[PDB]
């Protein structure tokens, strides 16, 4: 079976390229605005540096 | 060299605010601690304080 005609088909495909960049502040997330809590968070500072 | 997100250290508090109800009535400490007669344990007395 040999074709005797043709069609020019345009297909659309979508690909995600990136996602929303995000940043997090340990101090104001965990220890919202209290100094007493933020002092206790210093010993865990390494974790946030991760 | 680059751009760095930073946590919160620049803000520090310096003043304090207190806001209680304005009441001048001393509370009946003499009517519960200095009461002439106390109740039996089985029929224990209950007093509202407001
Ligand atoms: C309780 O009673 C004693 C003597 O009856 C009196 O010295 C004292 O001031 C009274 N305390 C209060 C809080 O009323």
């Amino acid at each position: 079976a040999i074709p005797t005609n043709f069609t020019i088909s345009v297909t659309t495909e979508i690909l995600p390229v990136s996602m929303t960049k995000t940043s997090v502040d340990c101090t104001m997330y965990i220890c919202g605005d209290s100094t007493e809590c933020s002092n206790l968070l210093l010993q865990y500072g390494s974790f946030c540096t991760q | 060299k680059g751009i760095y997100q930073t946590s919160n250290f620049r803000v520090q508090p310096t003043e304090s605010i207190v806001r209680f109800p304005n009441i001048t009535n001393l509370c009946p400490f003499g009517e519960v601690f200095n009461a002439t007669r106390f109740a039996s344990v089985y029929a224990w007395n209950r007093k509202r304080i407001s």
